[PDB]
């Protein structure tokens, strides 16, 4: 039996476990510039992965979503990084990566 | 990773948070669920039917701790 069949055979619904991590980045550029720098960095580091820059300026790596929070302090950008448990390894990897900042 | 199902009873969850060294835990009610509030990494844990959402600052050791306790209340498929 598969995992969804084994759920449906017991009448159960899937439980969504979701994480949103508030990543802080120092950047005095406009947040949109920051999001672009984040996109370029991740596209370079994760070359094997689907990495996108969406028309609203948000960034994704497979199904992990990275968005600007609402503008704060002018030199601190908050990047809300969100993923479900399906992408747990990728999600923790990305929040760990961004702890080291961005290319100069 | 496996599919998850099940429920997180908020009383029990809080009790296990205490067992694991968390104190000063605060709990809000929502229309049918709850939010657990922790000072550590300014964390909210939104507890709803078939939905748990952990929102916290970038404190990976804290996040992993909460992740693990939430998973102990769920079944893995």
């Amino acid at each position: 039996v598969s995992s969804e069949q084994a759920l449906k055979e017991l009448g159960l619904a899937e439980h969504q476990l979701r994480f949103t991590c508030r990543v802080h980045l120092h950047d005095t550029r406009k947040e949109q510039e920051t999001a672009l720098r984040v996109y370029s960095h991740l596209k370079s580091v994760l070359k094997d992965h689907c990495v996108q820059h969406l028309p609203d300026g948000s960034v994704t790596v497979e199904s992990v979503l990275l968005q600007a929070a609402a503008p704060s302090d002018p030199g601190t950008k908050v990047l809300l990084v969100s993923w479900t448990y399906q992408d747990e390894e990728l999600g923790s990897f990305l929040t760990s990566l961004l702890k080291k900042g961005l290319p100069q | 990773k496996p599919l998850l199902s099940g429920s997180i009873p908020v009383e029990q969850f809080v009790q296990t948070l205490e067992k694991h060294g968390f104190s000063d835990i605060k709990v809000e009610d929502t229309a049918k669920g709850h939010i657990v509030l922790l000072q550590e990494a300014e964390t909210l844990i939104q507890i709803e039917e078939d939905s748990t959402h952990i929102i916290c600052d970038n404190d990976e050791m804290l996040r992993v701790r909460l992740r693990d306790l939430v998973l102990k209340f769920l079944q893995k498929f």
